């Protein structure tokens, strides 16, 4: 609606009949092509991404916004949980990481 | 062809041109209205040779691939629901300008459109087209209308079929 | 000659396969709108009168 | 998480 793109913000300027917007919005460029799982399969609890999307370079999986590719660690803290692995159509076995153990000491 | 009346008439403006300005108006706007579908895709995205769209059947809806006539299956109903002398209106001195786009031109983009929508994430309409799995790409819907996108993949065989059988109602129901 | 739609291609579709953007560009961009004619006026007995 | 630490 402003204009093409994702919009973030438009100023005006005058025209002799008229007004002239300039929109700034977002355009994302450059990317790639990876595998994405639905959800991924712990030990028996599925997880699904809290915000983003779950992607992989094959090495690892990585949660990632959806807009500009800035992986972090799939976990506890940025994961939410739904029921059994078996109800989802093509889940994929992973760990999650959890922060808390490196606290037990 | 009366010459004295071609003569009597020199008198007034050739208001017909001001005519015109509504026709190329309509012009532009049947390109205007289905720029998104047409301007917003300067890519021709067709659709992939796979089908493995997570059991959501919506075949009918595509353009048929083997016909002449690119419509889908619904598009040639549609075409056919609508009730569609021009050759004497003609001859007596009232002319049709064709459209500037063909039916078959428009149902092209139409095909772009439902093939970008189902292959590929909304920033084709950004322009940078992703690929992107159909059911991810409907689990995201449904968080934003503020379902947990566990509820999809949960069910998702019970929304293909409510979705297969609802346009199933569709087209029994253009059949009247 | 015919015109030609656009560019022909095909999102490379499967049911396993994302895409993701990386760099970015801010588009900066014009969009116009009228917002009035000139005021004009007719005295009719101007106009259609001496 | 209090039976977690434990
Ligand atoms: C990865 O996931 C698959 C499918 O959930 C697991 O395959 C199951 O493995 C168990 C244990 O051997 C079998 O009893 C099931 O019959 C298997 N199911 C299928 C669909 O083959 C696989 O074990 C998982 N791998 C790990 C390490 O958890
Ligand atoms: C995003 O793209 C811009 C444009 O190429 C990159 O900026 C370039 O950076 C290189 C190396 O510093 C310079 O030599 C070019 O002159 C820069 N171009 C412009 C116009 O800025 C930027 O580095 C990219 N960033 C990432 C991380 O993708
Ligand atoms: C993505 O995959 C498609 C299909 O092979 C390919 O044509 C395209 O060049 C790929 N692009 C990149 C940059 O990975
Ligand atoms: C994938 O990412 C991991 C994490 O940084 C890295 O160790 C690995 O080398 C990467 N491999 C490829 C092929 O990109
Ligand atoms: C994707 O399609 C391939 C080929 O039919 C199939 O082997 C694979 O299991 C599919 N994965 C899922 C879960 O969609
Ligand atoms: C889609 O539905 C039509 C109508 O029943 C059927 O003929 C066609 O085989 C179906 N195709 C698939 C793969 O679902």
């Amino acid at each position: 609606f402003c204009g093409k793109g994702y919009h973030l913000m438009s100023f005006p300027q005058s025209a002799p009949h008229g007004v002239v917007f300039l929109h700034v919005t977002y355009v994302p460029a450059q990317e790639k092509n990876f595998t994405t799982a639905p959800a991924i399969c712990h030990d028996g609890k599925a997880h699904f991404p809290r915000e983003g999307v779950f992607v992989s370079n094959g090495t690892h999986w990585f949660v990632t916004q959806r807009n500009f590719y800035e992986p972090q660690i799939i976990t506890t803290d940025n994961t939410f949980v739904s029921g059994n692995c078996d109800v989802v159509i093509g889940i994929v076995n992973n760990t999650v990481y959890d922060p808390l153990q490196p606290e037990l000491d | 062809d009366s010459t004295e009346c071609s003569n009597l008439l020199l008198q007034y403006g050739s208001f017909c041109t001001q005519l015109n300005r509504a026709l190329t108006g309509i012009a532009v706007e049947q390109d205007k209205n289905t720029q998104e579908v047409f301007a917003q895709v300067k890519q021709i995205y067709k659709t992939p040779p796979i089908k493995d769209f997570g059991g959501f059947n919506f075949s009918q809806i595509l353009p048929d691939p083997s016909k002449p006539s690119k419509r889908s299956f619904i598009e040639d109903l549609l075409f056919n629901k609508v009730t569609l002398l021009i050759c004497a209106q003609k001859f007596n001195g009232l002319t049709v300008l064709p459209p500037l786009l063909t039916d078959e031109m428009i149902a092209q983009y139409t095909s772009a459109l439902l093939a970008g929508t189902i292959t590929s994430g909304w920033t084709f309409g950004a322009g940078a087209a992703l690929q992107i799995p159909f059911a991810m790409q409907m689990a995201y819907r449904f968080n934003g209308i503020g379902v947990t996108q566990n509820v999809l993949y949960e069910n998702q065989k019970l929304i293909a079929n409510q979705f297969n059988s609802a346009i199933g109602k569709i087209q029994d129901s253009l059949s009247s | 000659y015919t015109m030609s739609l656009g560019a022909e291609n095909s999102v490379a579709y499967s049911n396993n396969s994302i895409a993701i953007p990386t760099n970015f560009t801010i588009s900066v961009t014009t969009e116009i709108l009228p917002v009035s004619m000139t005021k004009t006026s007719v005295d009719c007995t101007m106009y259609i009168c001496g």
